[PDB]
């Protein structure tokens, strides 16, 4: 019985809690804006303002700033709880208020917004869980590796013992080409250097040079009103100096047309990489996952390759059978005292594991060393019935 | 015995095993010291 | 400005090819934003110092700071201990007399910023806005008007 | 910028307007809806920690006292009180944990004098511990406090 | 609350189980004695 | 380790009064053997390819690994990697009027990247719906469009 | 300095990898000393130059 | 230890190779400090044999 309450106890690292302290994360739908994402983090700060009162002491919104990166689309807000006496029942901890408010916020809104207990944790080791990579290790196109990650995150869905797979944040959104005929620039007698840093300078920006302000310097910046530069018709606006004296437009030299360019290249150890995380099934566990994950990025095109309680624990009980039985001879020099004591080891861990096994504890590293403690009391009690018989 | 061995930590779980291990092998180390200089200076000393 | 494709090979690449012969070292990954805003990680083997670990990767990366755009060098190139997760994050309003979210955001880094950053070895201090600048808003009709451009 | 034919005078104020505003206006803080802006402090790599952020209120306290009209500060998402309580209930159960074990000490050792050798024994090794551990580089970790109760 | 559980349970079994029932004294008998 | 960081942080000193062409250089600084090891050789066999073929896919594939992994000294590359080689002809140029800095300012000019910023920019205006960045010019990529440079 | 030695003009994109832009001149026309009269420069009055 | 994690980089770069594109090793070190392991602790063993 002993081994099968020890072989089917589900095995976490160490386990999350309320840190009076939480948040959460939003992301809108491709090439939205500052004032739409600004309308859902209102929404967001306000069902802790309204409908969490008793709960939440101070919110603290930002627009533009989510933990996958930066953009008009991201965006977070940082929760401060009330103290822990103001909170007694369990639907005021942390577990409970991260389960109705993200609830919430996938019944009554158009985008995505979750919400997560702060991994008491590190970031990394989460238990039951990947974080899987996708490298172009030829020389293919950003294009064609999106294709082979569309194929991969197909084929884990369609027979998934399961498993939870999705792409890390590239959403891929459009974006507007200018093809400038280098041509018709010579003719009409504007030079190239002008026509780029009034492009430059006029939608983008630039640092020009540094100024005083009340001691501290700071920057000076150029660039333009915001309605001179918000859609693309607003490019024929700028007109540029011509070698013969005379303004000359843009659609002149200019043409317009549109793309499908990324919004975010990440790179993986020297090469371009797509990140994938996905979760162990809710069956099997991490290891099983993984090993059923390479192959199936070992049936994607070529030049595609991959890179990603504890198994240290097995050799770690290993030396532990081995001085015992040394220490155990060590005052106790017979060979019948060196396994007299060698069966206390499971008296006591049938019951530590029953004990875990019977509330919701799991198998983490304190359960890991309240078994320690177990088996070296269990060594005490017993080594007492024989250091005293003999 | 089993502290000790098992206190040869390894990856993420490096201080984690290792620090209970030893924080509570120490612990031994000086309730053994204790249970053999304090406890029977203590005991002789001052039981009845 | 720099688009996401224009950043992953004239900022990125760059120092990814000039980003090597480093000790101890597990793998480096990069993210190359379409804000035009780049940032490479290097995640080294556990207990190896991070004080020396440090001053090697940016004493590398110096070497490709002559093969980038003039816009990127006098802009902020830094090299420091990450350790995705805040902790203390001061948030600073104001009651009596009123000041925009900007008024503010220069105030908080012209006086705090500069100096938080800095006492007992603070990794990477986050400013929440931006710090003042002298802006000037082109206008486009006004340039032809007297025939001129940016 | 320009002196047209008849000297009219061509000012960066006619061509464009001139307000000293952000650096950056990408992302914005709202405090409970109010407009406001803060620090953010990330750790790093191989920081103290608490001691860090202890000492982020030490520069902060000189700051506080020349601040303009209505300049306050507030504190959401902060990592110290977690620090604080966790030191206090640990501490909370070595005293009970005590005070339990000299009950059972007294019914079984119904001499007084008896059930004060135990009690006064464990005392010493739990010191002696943060004198060895203190000796090997570790701290008062969350691991090593409930090494002292486990 | 994952310290003490774990603990305790194994404590009430080792003990309650050892002292008593179980070996902890079968032992010594099956293997000083048994067969040698 | 602190022994190439203080002779490479005093160089750093003396990096601007160094030519121009010796800047965006190779200024390296390493550690030396005087010796090799491993002298790993990369042929061909069925699909044949030159001696710089080769030596363009070793240096662009893995000399950048190498060079980084497990604190690799220095890597040295037998041939060179690839590169977009131009061979001027001087009849051709008087031909037609013309030299080799009319060919150089060219490149300067055609190849090269640059920054445009973004429809619904940074500070947009109340009301906008949309935010994507624009594209400015390319780095070249084949020899044909190195070809047809005006 | 271009002709005979060569020179770094600019960075280009190759199948990923950014590499290096060189400038400089077919080896028949930078072998031997005679060969320096076949550069031309360009001056001033539009014209060039032995 | 080096040059054993050369190959271990290496591994990984092996598999998408074009066609043709093998690899050979000339001047290696790895093969003095295995056999020269082998010659001494054969010694030692022959040592406590005799």
């Amino acid at each position: 019985g002993m081994a099968y309450l020890f072989v089917r106890l589900p095995s976490s690292f160490l386990p999350d809690e309320d840190q009076g302290v939480f948040m959460t994360m939003v992301q809108l739908p491709a090439g939205a804006t500052q004032e739409r994402t600004q309308k859902v983090l209102n929404e967001v700060t306000h069902y802790y303002l309204t409908k969490e009162k008793n709960n939440v002491e101070s919110v603290f919104a930002v627009n533009g700033f989510g933990f996958a990166g930066r953009g008009q689309n991201t965006g977070i807000a940082f929760v401060s709880l009330k103290d822990w006496a103001d909170r007694p029942g369990e639907e005021n901890k942390v577990e409970a208020i991260t389960m109705r408010a993200t609830r919430a916020f996938s019944q009554i809104k158009d985008a995505m917004v979750f919400a997560f207990n702060l991994p008491a944790i590190v970031e990394l080791g989460t238990a039951t869980g990947f974080d899987f990579e996708l490298i172009d290790q030829a020389g293919l196109g950003h294009e064609k590796l999106t294709q082979a990650r569309n194929q991969l995150l197909a084929e884990a869905a369609k027979h998934p013992m399961l498993t939870s797979v999705r792409p890390n944040g590239l959403e891929d959104t459009p974006q507007f080409k200018i093809d400038i005929d280098q041509e018709k620039a010579q003719a009409l007698g504007v030079s190239i250097n002008d026509i780029n840093t009034t492009l430059g300078a006029a939608w983008g920006g630039s640092y020009v040079n540094d100024f005083i302000d009340r001691g501290r310097v700071k920057k000076v910046y150029v660039m333009s009103e915001a309605k001179y530069r918000m859609l693309p018709d607003d490019i024929g606006d700028w007109y540029v100096r011509a070698a013969d004296g005379q303004m000359v437009p843009f659609s002149a030299f200019s043409s317009s047309r549109w793309e499908y360019g990324s919004p975010r290249l990440e790179r993986y150890n020297g090469l371009p990489s797509m990140e994938i995380l996905g979760q162990a099934a809710p069956g099997k566990s991490t290891g099983e996952a993984m090993e059923l994950m390479e192959q199936l990025a070992s049936k994607l095109p070529t030049g595609v390759g991959y890179d990603w309680s504890g198994n240290q624990a097995p050799s770690l009980y290993a030396i532990s059978l081995i001085v015992v039985f040394l220490c155990l001879a060590a005052l106790y020099e017979s060979w019948s005292i060196p396994f007299s004591v060698m069966l206390v080891v499971p008296l006591g861990v049938i019951g530590a594991l029953l004990a875990a096994t019977f509330r919701g504890l799991t198998n983490d590293v304190y359960f890991q060393v309240g078994l320690l403690t177990t088996i070296g009391l269990s060594a005490k009690n017993a080594i007492l019935i024989v250091e005293f018989a003999k | 015995a089993v502290f000790v061995p098992m206190a040869f930590f390894g990856g993420s779980t490096g201080a984690i095993y290792r620090q209970f291990s030893i924080t509570i092998v120490s612990a031994m180390a000086l309730s053994v010291l204790v249970a053999l200089i304090l406890t029977p200076a203590l005991c002789a000393t001052m039981l009845k | 400005g720099a688009d996401a494709k224009t950043v992953q090979d004239t900022v990125t690449q760059v120092i990814e090819q000039n980003m090597n012969g480093i000790d101890n070292l597990m793998y480096m990954s990069s993210n190359s934003d379409s804000t035009g805003t780049v940032q490479i990680t290097l995640t080294f083997e556990s207990g190896t110092d991070a004080d020396i670990a440090q001053v090697q990767v940016q004493n590398k990366l110096q070497l490709a700071m002559p093969l980038l755009p003039q816009e990127v060098q006098q802009q902020g190139v830094s090299v420091e201990k990450s350790s995705s997760s805040f902790l203390m994050v001061v948030g600073v309003i104001n009651t009596d007399g009123t000041m925009t979210q900007e008024d503010i955001s220069d105030y908080v880094a012209a006086n705090m910023k500069d100096a938080i950053s800095r006492t007992s070895g603070v990794g990477d201090v986050q400013l929440f806005g931006s710090q003042y600048a002298m802006r000037i808003w082109m206008n486009p009709n006004e340039l032809n008007k007297f025939q001129l451009t940016p | 910028l320009k002196v047209n034919q008849d000297g009219s005078r061509v000012l960066l104020r006619d061509v464009a307007k001139i307000e000293l505003g952000g650096e950056n206006y990408d992302i914005i803080a709202e405090f409970n809806g109010q407009p406001a802006s803060g620090l953010g402090i990330k750790l790093a790599t191989g920081a103290n920690a608490l001691d860090t952020a202890a000492a982020i209120r030490a520069e902060l306290a000189k700051m506080e006292p020349f601040f303009p009209s209505g300049l306050k500060i507030v504190y959401p998402y902060d990592t110290t009180p977690f620090v604080k309580i966790s030191i206090h209930e640990v501490v909370k159960t070595l005293v009970e944990a005590i005070i339990l074990v000299f009950l059972v000490m007294y019914l079984f050792l119904q001499n007084f004098r008896a059930t004060l050798i135990p009690t006064i024994a464990v005392p010493v090794v739990l010191l002696g511990t943060f004198a060895v551990l203190a000796a090997f580089g570790f701290s008062i970790n969350t691991l090593t406090m409930f090494g002292m109760v486990l | 609350n994952a310290v003490g559980t774990g603990v305790m349970g194994g404590m009430v079994t080792a003990t309650v189980l050892a002292i008593f029932f179980v070996p902890v004294f079968f032992v010594v008998v099956r293997r000083r004695f048994s067969r040698k | 380790d602190i022994a190439q960081v203080q002779v490479q942080n005093k160089l750093q000193l003396a990096m601007p009064l160094l030519p121009q062409e010796v800047q965006q250089q190779g200024v390296s600084v390493e550690k030396s053997s005087s010796s090799f090891l491993m002298v790993v050789g990369v042929i061909n066999t069925d699909g044949t390819m030159t001696q710089e073929d080769i030596s363009d896919y070793v240096a662009a594939n893995m000399k950048d690994a190498i060079s980084r992994t497990s604190g690799v000294g220095d890597v040295q590359l037998f041939g060179s990697q690839y590169a977009m080689r131009i061979w001027m002809n001087p009849n051709e140029l008087n031909k037609f009027q013309l030299t080799p800095v009319d060919v150089i300012t060219a490149i300067k000019a055609q190849n090269a990247q640059v920054a445009a910023g973004q429809l619904g920019g940074t500070p947009p205006v109340k009301g906008q719906q949309l935010n994507a960045s624009i594209i400015a010019q390319t780095r070249l990529t084949s020899t044909e469009e190195f070809g047809k440079i005006l």
